[PDB]
């Protein structure tokens, strides 16, 4: 596999996302890293998928609302960086307040 | 000109009137203060106003006053003068300065002891705050990734002893004897905290104690498992006065020797630290804050009590278990835990902290105590002690500065006072040492931003390396340059007694580490202690374990939700 | 047979040291506070609370196995064996009463009083 | 008085005629031995033995007895004279003795060189088991994380050779020439594990090989990669006599210079180490066990074949292509294989553990063999021959003592003496280091609790360091203060010769490890190994590799469940 | 997302209670390290939906028996301790022998 | 759990293999961090599961096909390599070319 520091830390970002889907599948309000876990899955699945930089900005946004997050979440968040792998190559993914 | 305080405070962060809310907490701070002259406001940035001719200059950094590092305009947190808004100066790892920053060449109003120059790097400390960091006097010495997790949270500074995951140690702050003294000291070389170790404080001889203070003890350490006897407390007081360091007391509370009104005769009124007052992690059952009532007593406590929760009572019938190795099945094992296990004394606790009579805070780490939630334990019980008690008749009539200040000290000053360091560190005063922590106030308490120790970061929040900015995500706190190669030594100190500095226990021990001498354990008391000089008198009922402070049922209900816990963990 | 880790004990008691002499006394909490005192404590140095003959407990502990104490609740009034101390005899610390030896036990047993 | 056992088991642990299961094994081991005092047993916590003038006393430390840890009550593993129950003593970081602890002053019989005072610092030895860490004898230096994953079962000493993932360092274990021996001694430094670095035996001069002494090597390495040549081994062993060192061979396996008789005749009966005696690893195929028949040799083993199971011949085929760079299209090179995947030595390499042929345990780390199951692996193989062929008639009627004290010394003491360093370590005797592992005997030979180095825990089972207790999930090993700041290099030891230790190595390539010279490599024989002093006669049938020993077949039937691997492990 | 230590080590004893119960589907005996990850998540997950410290102590013993694992794995687990955050903060959660 | 080195390391590998299999059910190429788990999960499953070497070395190059990878990911892996833990103990798993 010959995996790359970058690549083992892209690792516990998504056992996380697995656990903020099945809390979001019980019905529960997600806290700061489970809500961002979930964004940043997407833009790495989007940038896997073969997504524009300008589509997966615009999706991420759309994933949860105000009344799928808990009360002030919202607030500590105006943005969500991280970084996927495109098929031109590695592309930052700037997220201006998803909630 | 004229502008609105809302595009300043985007720019520039509040000012002189402004609150600011601390988290998902009821309690908001308000500048008491802004020292600078509005209009030559320092900041760093494209195209900003430290620059070449503006606010650095052509001077050498020889000319006492040009900084290592500054912090641009940050809403200081300290318990001696606090909640005020200026640009503090960093210079030789100490604090040069704090109040306004740039040329005085070209800007009216530059504070002499803070000059931008050619040597300057600068911080953005706007819309942050700035504290000093945190000291733990409770530290077992179990496992050293405990430090990691205790600097996660805004704890630069560990106080203690051990060996690792002895029994011994396990139960006991010791580190017993030269040798295990010796090489504790020399493994201290890598970890990125200042550190102050305890030896044990039970012997009959002035002999035993001696070697440990010349060894290099901060202090000593009377543990119920070591025997907590008249003569192992007369004794190391006794040699605590000689010597001018600090002895930390875990009374036996199997009450064998005699009561509690017995040790504070055997103390003989002088100087003493006592490890968590309120009895869960030990000492003389049942009236032990008994003890919090004298003047020349130190009382600190444990954080698994604090807050006061609905949950708590059954939690700590379990782990009183493990810690000092008692027995479930033996009946003199668990009806002795039935009396510690008192429900009235951990609301007690909660209250006596806003009253100001428990002066400062430590933990018990991985022995009846959690050492990577001291700050946000400080701060929840903050939270539910101002819903209950209200604003006292001292804090102000808008604003809850006094009881911040005072919580703030428990855990800064407070225990610096306690063990002789205050000199060093403690509080973001002048000609001190530069162990500084920076956190949003969205995230006051849980996690900061940086931390910085002798002037450089020694650990921060950082996310992808590969990436093209320090923000994008796995976000996850590493060391950094200040905890990297010979720099960790530099910027961190080992304390010691005088009589291990004079001995030369740092060339004897070969320590590359700074090593400071403790002083000033003995003469202080409880008036001493910043916020926290009450001496209120005592009445404690022994059936029921009820506690009257000055004719006063001392209680409060517990509370099942708490400030900031769910919604910024994970685990 | 026995489950991993466990310990096939043999089928017999254990006997703790013979040929020492025995000291039974009646022992009464006075105080409103409960009191343990562990196996090697000094029974003639502990707390002046708990009424019983002191001059019979010169340098003897409890005869009972290491490590164990035994609890007494306020008021409770409980018969307890002790028994000397082991080597030299010579015990120091607990309040300053004696910080010596007590073995001398020449015939009739003397010196050193509260 | 008089007490059951049930309740003194659950408190102090067992004593004489309790027999202990080791984990899900068939083995149990009796005690043969209790050196103590029954009624005066010492333990440490709250309101215990180990008090203020109970156990421990007002005297000083440089009275010569105090210690500086003392392990209470523990069940010791030993070869020499094991299966005891006695509370041992440590004092700087060697054994100081093994027997009674506590104040002599007020208890009866307790050992002079064992005394409690104020420099001792407890561990909970009850219901646990104590022993000497492993030594491994064939490390290939390919990647410095291996120690972590071989001081996580037990083995705090390496011995061998390497750079790093280089394919000659990745076939050999040799650090060739004074460079990269320099290099090395230097980059171990960086490691918790006492290390024995081994140098390239290949060369027909003399000057080569001093040249290496002199760098600083505990011994030599002839491999049929860098040619096994009767003149390379006459040259080896002739410098091995007067530098007093051990060299290790893994001869010819393609028969190219001579035979088995040619290699033979070429040592001329001085003392060697064999690696692989088996031919798995390594070794003029077939008739390599041969070797096993003479005194001088030293027969040592890999871990992969041991225990031998079912599926153990499918996985050897492919294997053999990557550790020494062999084609699976070449016919010399798939061809030669064929004989050296012979299944029938490693049956007998099983049996002649058993019967104590094999003097001792390697592994052949990244290599084929695995460095963090050597422990378990020979636990495994312990259950194996049990369950196959009984109880030996040297071996008690009711316990399994023999065998686990003919198979520890192994791991333990016939390593140390093949290398020169039984005097430093090998087994838990008086005025050797400490060097020792603890483990329950639910977890035996595979999860140790702690590893004790030198005094001081290096590495140890550790749960979350922010909780209230050490043993909170997750529970992952990390390293202590024993591997921490300068005192991993105090409590681990760099292994050179006398000609390097003169020539003053220590100073000249700048370690601050403790740098000890081996000895007494030499002299000894097959019976100076403990429990493995059996020369016996052999016959090995060459066309289908059938291994006779005095005139009896050699073999035994492959087993398809082991003991404790998937019941513990989870990868 | 910030993650403290305490909060990146609670992600690799998730990843294992994902084997646990993909194990127990197939009907399989858990070994040591399985059972306690499954027993673990439960006091998280318990802690996360806001069960109290009595209720999660109590469940976490009602998860398997003596026949969901391996022989001899009950006879080594007396007890089993885990720190999960609760709604007033981080508390212990001791299960004494849950088979 | 008292999770050695070796266990800790095999979770992280654990985690992308759930990525691999969410992937390959959306109809995506594997790449060779991707192929190389799901190849070397069979083994570890295999081995819990009680299956011998051969089977699992057979099992694990009937799991993917050339269409099912990326163009150019079987020409990088003419061998996979991987330990796991069988009822006898730690055994090699020697993949030669499963695609
Ligand atoms: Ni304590
Ligand atoms: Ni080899
Ligand atoms: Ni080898």
């Amino acid at each position: 596999m010959q995996l790359t520091p970058r690549e083992v830390e892209k690792l516990m970002i998504y056992t996380l996302s697995d656990v903020a889907f099945k809390r979001k599948a019980r019905g529960l309000k997600l806290n700061y890293p489970e809500a961002v876990s979930i964004i940043t899955v997407t833009a790495m699945e989007g940038a896997r998928d073969g997504k524009s930089v300008e589509d997966v900005m615009k999706e991420a946004s759309k994933v949860l609302t105000k009344d799928d997050v808990m009360d002030g979440v919202a607030d500590l968040i105006p943005n969500v960086q991280v970084e996927a792998i495109f098929t031109d190559g590695s592309r930052l993914v700037t997220v201006h307040d998803p909630i | 000109p004229q502008i609105s305080r809302q595009e300043y405070a985007g720019l520039f962060g509040p000012t002189t009137g402004d609150k600011i809310r601390l988290g998902d907490t009821n309690l908001f701070i308000e500048i008491e203060k802004d020292l600078r002259g509005y209009g030559e406001e320092s900041v760093y940035g494209g195209g900003k106003s430290l620059r070449d001719g503006m606010g650095a200059n052509n001077h050498l950094t020889r000319d006492n006053g040009v900084l290592d590092l500054v912090i641009t305009n940050v809403t200081i947190v300290d318990a001696r003068l606090g909640v005020i808004k200026a640009d503090v100066g960093i210079r030789d790892g100490k604090i040069a300065g704090i109040g306004k920053s740039g040329n005085p060449g070209v800007m009216d109003g530059v504070t002499p002891g803070l000059v931008v120059g050619v040597s300057t790097d600068a911080i953005s400390g706007e819309h942050l705050i700035l504290t000093a960091a945190g000291i733990d006097t409770h530290i077992h010495l179990i496992s050293p990734q405990q430090a990691y997790h205790a600097l996660s949270n805004g704890v630069a500074t560990f106080f203690g002893g051990g060996i690792g995951p002895t029994d011994g140690t396990n139960g006991t702050t010791v580190t017993p004897g030269p040798w295990n003294i010796r090489q504790m000291l020399r493994s201290v070389e890598g970890l990125p905290v200042n550190v102050g170790i305890l030896g044990k404080g039970n012997s009959y001889g002035r002999g035993p104690l001696l070697e440990q203070a010349i060894a290099g003890v901060v202090g000593y350490k009377v543990h119920e498992d070591w025997g907590a006897t008249a003569n192992a407390l007369r004794h190391s007081l006794r040699m605590a006065d000689e010597m001018d360091i600090q002895v930390s007391v875990h009374t036996d509370s199997l009450n064998e020797c005699g009561y509690v009104e017995d040790t504070i005769d055997a103390f003989e009124g002088r100087t003493i630290h006592t490890f968590h007052t309120e009895g869960a992690g030990g000492g003389h059952a049942p009236d032990i804050i008994r003890v919090a009532s004298q003047p020349n007593v130190l009382p600190s406590s444990t954080n698994p009590t604090l807050p006061y929760g609905v949950n708590s009572q059954a939690e700590l019938f379990d782990m009183i278990m493990v810690c000092h190795n008692l027995n479930p099945n033996v009946p003199a094992d668990v009806s002795f835990a039935e009396s510690r296990v008192r429900p009235e004394t951990i609301a007690a606790e909660n209250v006596l902290h806003d009253m100001g009579v428990i002066s400062m805070f430590s933990s018990d780490s991985q022995a009846m105590g959690r050492v990577g939630e001291n700050w946000l334990r400080v701060m929840q019980t903050a939270n539910a002690m101002k819903a209950s008690r209200g604003k006292l008749p001292e804090d102000a009539p808008g604003n809850d500065n006094f009881r911040v200040l005072r919580y703030v000290a428990k855990i800064t000053i407070n225990p610096a006072i306690a063990q002789g360091v205050s000199h060093v560190i403690g509080s973001v005063e002048v000609g001190k040492m530069a162990d500084l922590v920076l956190w949003d106030p969205r995230f006051f308490g849980a996690k900061p931003k940086m931390v910085i120790k002798g002037g450089m970061i020694n650990w921060a929040a950082m996310g992808d390396p590969n990436a093209s900015l320090p923000t994008p995500q796995p976000v996850f706190y590493r060391p950094m340059f200040g905890a990297m190669g010979k720099t960790m030594q530099d910027t961190c100190v080992t304390f010691v007694s005088q009589a291990a500095l004079d001995d030369g226990v740092k060339e004897k021990a070969g320590l590359d580490r700074q090593v400071i001498a403790v002083k000033n354990c003995r003469t202080i008391s409880k008036h001493d202690l910043v916020r926290n000089d009450q001496t209120p008198n005592i009445e404690v009922d022994p059936e029921t374990f009820a506690v009257k402070v000055d004719g006063v049922h001392a209680t409060c209900e517990p509370i099942d939700t708490a400030a900031m816990n769910q919604r910024y963990f994970f685990g | 047979n026995t489950p991993l880790g466990g310990c096939i004990l043999a089928d017999t008691p254990i006997t703790f040291n013979e040929n020492k002499p025995v000291t039974k006394v009646k022992v009464r909490n006075t105080g409103d506070r409960p009191i343990q005192v562990g196996s090697h404590f000094h029974f003639f140095e502990v707390n002046r609370a708990l009424e019983f003959d002191r001059a019979a407990a010169y340098g003897k502990r409890l005869n009972i196995s290491s490590t164990t104490a035994i609890r007494f609740e306020p008021g409770d009034e409980t018969e307890v064996p002790l028994i000397p101390f082991g080597g030299k005899q010579t015990l120091y610390g607990f309040n300053n009463l004696v910080d010596g030896w007590t073995g001398e036990g020449v015939v009739p047993n003397s010196e050193r009083p509260d």
